[PDB]
RNA sequence: AAAGUUAUCCAAACUCGGUCGUUUAGAGGAAGUAAAAGUCGUAACAAGGUCUCCGUAGGUGAACCUGCGGAGGGAUCAUUU
RNA sequence: GGUAAUUCCAGCUCCAAUAGCGUAUAUUAAAGUUGUUGAGGUUAAAAAGCUCGUAGUUGAACCUUGGGCCUAGCCCGCCGGUACUGGCUGGGCUGGGCCUUUCCUUCUGGAGAACCGCAUGCCGGUGUGUCGGGGAACCAGGACUUUUACUCUGAACAAAUUAGAUCGCUUAAAGAAGGCCUAUGCUUGAAUACAUUAGCAUGGAAUAAUAGAAUAGGACGUGUGGUUCUAUUUUGUUGGUUUCUAGGACCGCCGUAAUGAUUAAUAGGGACAGUCGGGGGCGUCAGUAUUCAAUUGUCAGAGGUGAAAUUCUUGGAUUUAUUGAAGACUAACAACUGCGAAAGCAUUCGCCAAGGAUGUUUUCAUUAAUCAGGAACGAAAGUUAGGGGAUCGAAGACGAUCAGAUACCGUCGUAGUCUUAACCAUAAACUAUGCCGAUUAGGGAUCGGACGGCGUUUAUUUUUGACCCGUUCGGCACCUUACGAUAAAUCAAAAUGUUUGGGCUCCUGGGGGAGUAUGGUCGCAAGGCUGAAACUUAAAGAAAUUG
RNA sequence: GUAUUGGCCAGCCGUGGUGACAACGGGUAACGGAGGGUUAGGGCUCGACCCCGGAGAAGGAGCCUGAGAAACGGCUACUACA
RNA sequence: GCGGGUAAACGGCGGGAGUAACUAUGACUCUCUUAAGGUAGCCAAAUGCCUCGUCAUCUAAUUAGUGACGCGCAUGAAUGG
RNA sequence: AUAAGGGAAGUCGGCAAAAUAGAUCCGUAACUUCGGGAAAAGGAUUGGCUCUAAGGGUUGGGCACGUUGCGGCGUGCGGUUAACAACCAACUUAGAACUGGUACGGACAGGGGGAAUCUGACUGUCUAAUUAAAACAUAGCAUU
């Protein structure tokens, strides 16, 4: 089923069969571009960009339209994250549940959650050292780790 | 079922059936050589020795009987076991101090039929052999 | 996890044909799943397929025609040489007039009784009779 | 050029102490198994006459009894505005 | 075997092997009772209380297929013939050449073919040669070519032994001998295969891994500049110097090119939206009841049991009404219903972090499954220090019953029962049923989310909320049925297993002795984890049937 | 130094080497192999012993001659027997 | 004076007869008796008269020493074990 | 103060005396409140003379101009001497050769040890002038 969990869900998104844009979409490529690059300025991350440009305006898939993966735009444009996302949203529910945890002594129950945060963030840490986007050096160390966040 | 199935996984199939395969008594009793140790005959056949005393044991319960066995000094280790002596009217043969040798019963270490706690049995006495001197082929030494 | 698409395959099948249906439905489909299919075709064991393509991985519909008695898979590939391998045609086949056992060489992968006429060796896949 | 002789080396052997392994004697204490026509009770098998069993703690000649929390392998697959 | 012994001691007769037969110990088959092929784990011996996680084992799909001609070899049928020949426009099968966008690296040297004409000579071909246009194939030498596993064929490797060919030692176990007319002679054999792990070569290129262009640090050019090193023979000989030329290393400019990134798994992680629950922690609010205390009225019994007594009572018991304090607990609603990894979780409200499922044309792109040792949590009872101490109540003290009653019944009653800070780690911790993944039959209920629809109800009312009908995802469960399984009870898994192989971990081998002795390790202790042997026994045990 | 390489040895200078893919240690009623016994296949068990290799001559050490010996039907010394 | 409570207050915590298929012992039973009849432990101990108690060990020889046995003249639980 | 051979046979009792003793390097049990026991037990070396090696401090670092009488400066601007040169200064540790009537902490100074029982937990205190102990006190515990 999952990682951590006894849950079978299996809720999830389905592609659409075309690789082809509707006929009334009559957005370039290039004019599209832009609106990403302004809003990763702004402060919006690739994961609610794409989710934005579709319920706003237009665009459902960045891949058909333009060719080019969303992440890919960022990082060749220079304005990709220093961390991925996923490993920078999982320090932060780990701090904020440390920060829980020291003020509630005896909640046994946040400190079992806390041990399952803390083994996945390593698992994840493992393979990001083993593809080459972190440093092999790069260690998660409990002290300091909240600064990266915030 | 539940066995290790992989291509390279010779190693844990080949420990556990080592150590499992102690669970049997027969290899069990094999490797640690309870007979060299335990076994009153050194891992051997037959034994010689001397004859100490006539005693007679009552049978088990369904039956009821004197099965009239002897006791015995091995000279080999100097410990002192019973057996018993067979057939009929041979325990006048047999004297004290007569130098008898002797068998199992074949129940490898066990007792057989009524009879408790006896595990070997005379062969031959004074060097005649039993079964001979009792069909009168032989006349025994004096 | 799913570890043998193959053994799935043909585990439908024979639940399929032992229960009597005359279509199969197969969710993984491969090239070592079609090459099988066409030895099985071949010798007229099962009729035809088809495979849908979606962009994930395709699927297959198989007809079946009765005729068949089972498909096995053996799962740790051994590597058996030539001479050898009538043990294996001694142990897991009902009788030598009939039945095939499949196997892959470095001429594709093949049954049994062509690859010994080819007299090549390789990799054992599976079964059917 | 023999006996003899000075200083190293290779070193058998003995004495004392330490440590490891095997076998074996021992007042007394406390168990197991078997053989009994022994003495005292009747715990369990029926709702065995206080339903039985498990974990824990205490008590009594003996089986056993009692408190707390479990299980049905139970003596109930079941009671309506 | 306890007085007519088919079983002891004897006589007859009969049975088995036979110059041999019995006994003891060891070892293999019997033993699918050690189980890779091939063994049990609901109740017969046996799934760790539960989860995380390292060694270890195992891991989704995807990259050149097909077609069109030619030809060699090998079988089968047929048509006849004579071992046996053509065939057949035969059918197969193996193999080798080209065109399909693909075909097959490269230079030097060797000898030399095929196709060409030159004139010289015979019966439209040829020697011809001291002819060159020309090198099919082959040989020798140099450079370049992702790397392992795997398989085919070779090489190298002991005599004896095993399998095995030949020869009538009079046959045979053996032996390597022998044979032929008549010979003052001739002739032959003394083979062959396997070993099998590691090492050395060759062909094949499926299956299973590995490397490559993303900050271009990428590929190519007889394009074009540089700066560094090396130096063959030619100018007599030697030494020094220079140019050209040849080679190597390294760095620019320009040009050439389709200039370089596989899907998005009813695998996984993350984000977002409206929800859901007796999931966890801290604080706070409420409820009757029990016991105690104060005030108040009356008068002889009250308690408790199958029946009594111990106990309290005009020093007013028991009972009635009002008020106060203290501690514990949350009835009815409450169910074949909910949540959590399990142990477990139920009065109101506020605060804190966490979670499942659904919805989604968001995001990353194999990140995954199970785990020896290791780690977190872990009912009740129990232990160490404070607070609290209503009710029940181990130990204890009395009253009955009984032959006895240290019990079952009744009145009291200490530790304990609650909480704060630390230990302990065991339960019938039970679904006596490990975890992940695929398929297999009908039904109707029901909890959470989403989608469609005809109506009713209702509000500062519409869309929403409540009820009704149908579909779908995910759960706790249930009824019938057997094509199936089991010894059976029974089971949608305990099925897809003699037609036996999807992945992983743990445990058991007749009953006792025994979860005992001893050693080690953790703990303040109680105790936990690991864990034998001597000896003894032919039965213990499971499901069902008649009594 | 040896017939020669080498932590074989003497001096100086570094701090390394093996291990859960089981090191190190304890048991062996253990000389190793070619091979014997038993069979559907897979296996289990034995191998002091006629062939090949290694070691020993009551237990330890030392050595001459000789191409070749740390030899024992060669010598020296100690222990135990005689 | 009458009636309750209190022992980490001062202190206390028993005799006699029978009884198991040799002998010995007495699990068991009757009986007198009151506030209760010494529980867990320990011992010829600095606490035992009989006593130089009995058995083992240490020595050629031990009224001494140590380890056990327990009807203990007259051991024993905050007069703390 | 010293004594041949024996070594507690003396005595209520090893009373008195003897034996061990510094430093450097090896080695170290049962038990345990894990802090100890421990200097446990039990071994080796130690002079004189001639040498070798190690452990430190101070002062010096390129050009390009302008004042002041070869120099102090004012500046601007480079390189890290593959660490060199001179001078100065006490002691502590390790190693080698030779040497002697085998001696060398040469006087002084300077722990005997082990296996067990009774009793008080420990450090501490008292009968000045016969008793220093098992006596008193102590932290801890409990009651009014
Ligand atoms: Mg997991
Ligand atoms: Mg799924
Ligand atoms: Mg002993
Ligand atoms: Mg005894
Ligand atoms: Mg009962
Ligand atoms: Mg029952
Ligand atoms: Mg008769
Ligand atoms: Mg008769
Ligand atoms: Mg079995
Ligand atoms: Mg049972
Ligand atoms: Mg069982
Ligand atoms: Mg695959
Ligand atoms: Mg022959
Ligand atoms: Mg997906
Ligand atoms: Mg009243
Ligand atoms: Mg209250
Ligand atoms: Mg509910
Ligand atoms: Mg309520
Ligand atoms: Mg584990
Ligand atoms: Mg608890
Ligand atoms: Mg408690
Ligand atoms: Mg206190
Ligand atoms: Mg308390
Ligand atoms: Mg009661
Ligand atoms: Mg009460
Ligand atoms: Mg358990
Ligand atoms: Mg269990
Ligand atoms: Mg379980
Ligand atoms: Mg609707
Ligand atoms: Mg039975
Ligand atoms: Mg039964
Ligand atoms: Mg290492
Ligand atoms: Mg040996
Ligand atoms: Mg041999
Ligand atoms: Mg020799
Ligand atoms: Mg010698
Ligand atoms: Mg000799
Ligand atoms: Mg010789
Ligand atoms: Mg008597
Ligand atoms: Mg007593
Ligand atoms: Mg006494
Ligand atoms: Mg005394
Ligand atoms: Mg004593
Ligand atoms: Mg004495
Ligand atoms: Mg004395
Ligand atoms: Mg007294
Ligand atoms: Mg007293
Ligand atoms: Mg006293
Ligand atoms: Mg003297
Ligand atoms: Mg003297
Ligand atoms: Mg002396
Ligand atoms: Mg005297
Ligand atoms: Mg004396
Ligand atoms: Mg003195
Ligand atoms: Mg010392
Ligand atoms: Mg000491
Ligand atoms: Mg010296
Ligand atoms: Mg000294
Ligand atoms: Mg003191
Ligand atoms: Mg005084
Ligand atoms: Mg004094
Ligand atoms: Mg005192």
């Amino acid at each position: 089923g999952r990682l951590h969990s006894k849950g079978k869900g299996i809720s999830a998104s389905a592609i659409p069969y075309s690789r082809n844009p509707p006929a009334w979409l009559k957005t370039t490529p290039e004019q599209v571009v832009e609106q990403i690059c302004k809003l990763a300025r702004k402060g919006a991350t690739p994961s609610q960009i794409g989710v934005i440009l579709r319920d706003s305006h237009g665009i459902a898939q960045v891949k058909v339209v333009t060719g080019n993966k969303i992440l890919r735009i960022l990082k060749s444009n220079g304005l990709a994250p220093d961390i991925p996302e996923d490993l920078y949203f999982l320090i932060k529910k780990a701090v904020a549940v440390r920060k829980h945890l020291e003020r509630n002594r005896k909640d046994k129950d946040s400190k079992f959650r806390l041990i399952l945060i803390e083994s996945r963030i390593h698992r994840l840490a493992r393979y990001y050292k083993t593809v080459g986007v972190l440093p092999p050096t790069w260690k998660y160390e409990s002290s300091t780790a909240s600064t990266l966040v915030a | 079922g539940g066995k290790p199935r992989g291509l390279n996984a010779a190693r844990k199939l080949r420990n556990n059936r080592r150590e499992q395969r102690w669970a049997d008594l027969q290899y069990k009793k094999r490797a640690l050589g309870t007979a060299y140790k335990s076994s009153p005959f050194g891992g051997s056949s037959h034994a010689k020795g001397i004859v100490l005393e006539k005693v007679g044991v009552e049978a088990k319960q369904p039956n009821s009987a004197i099965r009239k066995c002897v006791r015995v000094q091995l000279i080999k280790n100097g410990k002192k076991v019973t057996a018993f002596v067979p057939n009929d009217g041979c325990l006048n043969f047999v004297d004290e101090n007569d130098e008898v040798l002797l068998a199992g019963f074949g129940r490898k270490g066990k007792a057989k039929g009524d009879i408790p706690g006896v595990r070997f049995k005379v062969v031959k006495v004074s060097g005649v052999g039993l079964l001979a001197l009792w069909k009168e082929k032989k006349e025994k030494p004096r | 996890v799913r570890t043998s698409v193959l053994h799935d395959a043909l585990n439908s099948i024979n639940n399929a044909e032992k229960m009597g249906k005359r279509q199969v439905m197969i969710r993984p489909s491969s090239k070592v799943i079609v090459k099988f299919l066409q030895v099985m075709q071949r010798h007229g064991y099962i009729g035809e397929f088809e495979e849908v393509d979606n962009h994930r991985s395709g699927k297959i519909v198989v007809q079946l025609n009765g005729r068949l008695n089972k498909c096995g898979v053996i799962s740790p590939r051994y590597n058996v040489r030539l001479a050898e391998l009538e043990k294996w045609v001694t142990k897991l086949l009902p009788a030598r007039q009939f039945g095939y056992v499949i196997l892959t060489t470095s001429a594709g992968i093949m049954d049994h009784e062509e690859a010994r006429r080819k007299h090549v060796a390789g990799k054992i896949i599976g079964f059917f009779y």
